[PDB]
């Protein structure tokens, strides 16, 4: 953490950078934190961000209502 | 006989930058001997490490706690009308870089070695986008989605609920709609103004960030005090004093830096508790406030809440709690009941009212008078037991249907 | 552990110490000893001082919890449980408690036309509890958590005014309880 | 009871200590009784705090 691992699969994050770990573009739930939105997990290790939990917008409608 | 809208803002930290300094190098720096000489002193470093761990992991707990409250992410929907109410003040603007809105960006804006720091695990841009996903379920959906999955309903009939809530019927909400809206917006505006025009309406944070600063700098002071020493440089005293001698000396150094940094992790620790209480008390107000109608007395801000609106702030959270403060009283005759035909009629759910010739009802908020019926009123008791009751007649709707 | 350290004494033991070494200094080193312990109780004091706050602070909340929605119900949300809480059993627990919270989540919503109120003989009839709602071609009253249609009367509705000031609303007949006792 | 203990000193007071003993060794134990005196009063002001 807080510097470049060029100058010591390596990925390099703000927080710093982690060696050993795969980055991958579809974000999953982490649970060790790392810091900075940054996201590891075992099975080598995968790294990606923290999800922010289920997408759902529903379109907001002025003479419908979702009565039980 | 009059609606005044009301607003009151409130300011609440909710973290503040972890830090975390090896011990080694914070007091013997590079010498090894020093570090072979604590060793055997004691694990005062581990103790060190998992408290600033534990800190940090609360600290997260607390962020998480007052931030992160819903399991669904919530998208303002494209068109930006709900009957003629302003969102603009606290949508996010796309345009702007942060994605953050207006207010926020202003909030942004004002607020402003040997030592290592940690960022946070959520960043400003998640905890703006919690706050947006929350404001368009609070919007669109109410509080349906704080107690289950999220349920379509028009912001009208939110208000009007709201206004029940409280008790306020939704005809007078109806006659006065675009003066509501109106009244929102020059409120919204004016306090906005407000806090452009405040560079102190946000000083919890800002004595938070001093407060920090000035304990980082009297640690660094107390590590360049030398402590009734011969020198503060431990090389120095290396290269120049015996290497049988200066022990005491070296020794002295050590457990003085290790005083001032144990009054240094236990006045922290003291903050931290204090700042979860403050987080505590954060969470509470976003679990009653913000996801539902509270009928708290004194507990969401001044006057009789109606709805919250919290947005992201730096290291803290702020309270845009829009509230309601009547005006424009005027004096009224008052009667305990009405004495007709020998009995006494009381008003089920308002307070008669005159203004010296004839009798009505209206709610003890608002002055709506109305005519004194029996489906209004419930009969009980005689009129001799009972003290300050007066005579008049009472209207009965169902005579005129049988009068012809 | 503290007890094992020789903070910077020859050694951990003191009877060896004040055997060999000469009282004039073995009694500064048993100074020292005794004053490092004293640190160390202090600290552990003070930890125990902040953990006995947190913990009582931890009781008071429980106690305001307990007060709140486990004696009666309480009537604010999300207080102690996600969801409208109803009841609560709460069990021991050592040195702890532990409490189950019992919460109504609704479920099976299903979309409804609605409007504001209704334009009948030229007065508009608000709703006094509930909302109107609409399976196409007829209109029915229910309430706000829970699916249960019924014709809008003037019992359940009450009239202030007009049907022209107000914005959205529809026409539909109000059907008089009154009228059908007479109308023989 | 901490301003009138000894705290491992010679005296309580400053004034027979630098009227009595030589100039070396006499900075020493001013130093421990007041350093002394010191985590005394910061143990106390944490209590208070
Ligand atoms: C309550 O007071 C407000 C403030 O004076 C009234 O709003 C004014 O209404 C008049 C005409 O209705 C306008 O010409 C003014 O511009 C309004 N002023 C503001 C600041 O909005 C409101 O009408 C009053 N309520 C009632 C029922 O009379
Ligand atoms: C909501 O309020 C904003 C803020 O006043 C309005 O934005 C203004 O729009 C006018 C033109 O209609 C411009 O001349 C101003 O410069 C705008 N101000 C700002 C700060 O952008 C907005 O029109 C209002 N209505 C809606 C639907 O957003
Ligand atoms: C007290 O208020 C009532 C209700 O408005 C007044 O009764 C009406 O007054 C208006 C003009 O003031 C008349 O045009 C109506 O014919 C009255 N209606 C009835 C049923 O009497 C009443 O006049 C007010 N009294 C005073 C002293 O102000
Ligand atoms: C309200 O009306 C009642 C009757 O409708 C009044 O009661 C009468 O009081 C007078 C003198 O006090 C008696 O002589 C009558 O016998 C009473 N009538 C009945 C039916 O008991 C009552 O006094 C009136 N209230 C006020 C304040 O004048
Ligand atoms: C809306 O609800 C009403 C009330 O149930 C429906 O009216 C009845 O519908 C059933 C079958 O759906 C018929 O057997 C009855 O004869 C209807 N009642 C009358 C008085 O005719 C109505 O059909 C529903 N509309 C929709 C579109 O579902
Ligand atoms: C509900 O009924 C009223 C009463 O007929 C309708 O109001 C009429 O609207 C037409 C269309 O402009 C006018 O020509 C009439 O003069 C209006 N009548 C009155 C008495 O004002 C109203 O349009 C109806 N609404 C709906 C949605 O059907
Ligand atoms: C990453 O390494 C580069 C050198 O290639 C350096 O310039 C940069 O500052 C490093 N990143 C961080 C965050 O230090
Ligand atoms: C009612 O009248 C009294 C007597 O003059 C006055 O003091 C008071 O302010 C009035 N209240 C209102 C609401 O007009
Ligand atoms: C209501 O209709 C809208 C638009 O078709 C849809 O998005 C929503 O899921 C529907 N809700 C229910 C409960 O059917
Ligand atoms: C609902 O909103 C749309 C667009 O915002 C508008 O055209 C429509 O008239 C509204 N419904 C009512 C009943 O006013």
């Amino acid at each position: 953490q807080g510097v470049n691992c060029t100058e010591v699969n390596v990925f390099q994050t703000r927080a710093g950078c982690l060696i050993g770990a795969e980055y991958v573009n579809n974000s999953y739930e982490c649970d060790i934190p790392i810091g900075a939105g940054i996201c590891a997990s075992y099975q080598s290790i995968i790294a990606y961000t923290m999800s922010l939990g289920a997408e759902n917008s529903v379109a907001y409608s002025n003479n419908s209502i979702a009565i039980p | 006989t009059n609606f005044t809208i009301s607003v009151t803002t409130e300011i609440l930290p909710v973290s503040m930058t972890k830090t975390s300094v090896d011990c080694t190098m914070y007091i013997c720096g590079d010498s090894t001997e020093c570090s072979n000489l604590l060793l055997q002193y004691g694990s005062f470093c581990t103790q060190l490490k998992r408290a600033l761990t534990g800190i940090a992991v609360e600290q997260d707990k607390n962020t998480q706690e007052v931030f992160a409250q819903v399991k669904q992410i919530y998208k303002t929907p494209p068109i930006k009308y709900f009957g003629g109410f302003n969102f603009s003040q606290i949508l996010p603007d796309p345009s702007k870089p942060s994605k953050r809105s207006p207010i926020e960006d202003l909030l942004f804006n004002k607020v402003t070695k040997g030592l290592t720091v940690l960022p946070p695990l959520l960043t400003d841009e998640m905890i703006a986008q919690y706050t947006s996903a929350l404001l368009a379920g609070t919007i669109t959906s109410g509080w349906t989605f704080g107690a289950g999955p999220a349920l379509q309903i028009p912001f009208p009939m939110q208000m009007a609920y709201r206004f029940n809530g409280i008790g306020v019927t939704q005809n007078v909400l109806y006659e006065n709609q675009k003066l509501i809206a109106n009244q929102f917006n020059s409120a919204i505006g004016k306090i906005q103004d407000s806090l452009s025009s405040t560079p102190s309406a946000l000083g919890k944070l800002q004595d938070v960030v001093n407060h920090n600063a000035q304990a980082l700098n009297t640690l660094v002071k107390q590590l360049s005090s030398k402590f009734g020493a011969i020198s503060s440089v431990l090389n120095d005293i290396f290269s120049r004093l015996d290497p049988p001698e200066a022990e005491v000396q070296i020794d002295r150094l050590i457990t003085g830096r290790l005083q001032s940094l144990q009054t240094y992790v236990t006045q922290q620790l003291i903050r931290a508790a204090e700042i979860r209480a403050s987080a505590n008390l954060a969470a509470t107000k976003m679990s009653e406030c913000v996801l539902g109608q509270s009928k708290r007395v004194d507990f969401c801000g001044k006057g009789y809440h109606l709805m919250s609106f919290p947005q992201s702030a730096p290291h803290g959270v702020v309270f845009l709690h829009v509230t309601y403060v009547p005006a424009q009283e005027k004096n009224f005759t008052t009667a305990p009941a009405i004495c007709h035909d020998g009995k006494a009629h009381f008003p089920r759910e308002g307070v008669f009212v005159s203004n010296g010739t004839h009798w009505f009802v209206t709610q003890r908020n608002f002055y709506e008078p109305q005519i004194i019926t029996t489906d209004n009123t419930f009969v009980s008791g005689n009129c001799d037991v009972v003290i300050g009751i007066v005579n008049n007649t009472v209207y009965d709707p169902l005579q005129p249907e049988l009068d012809s």
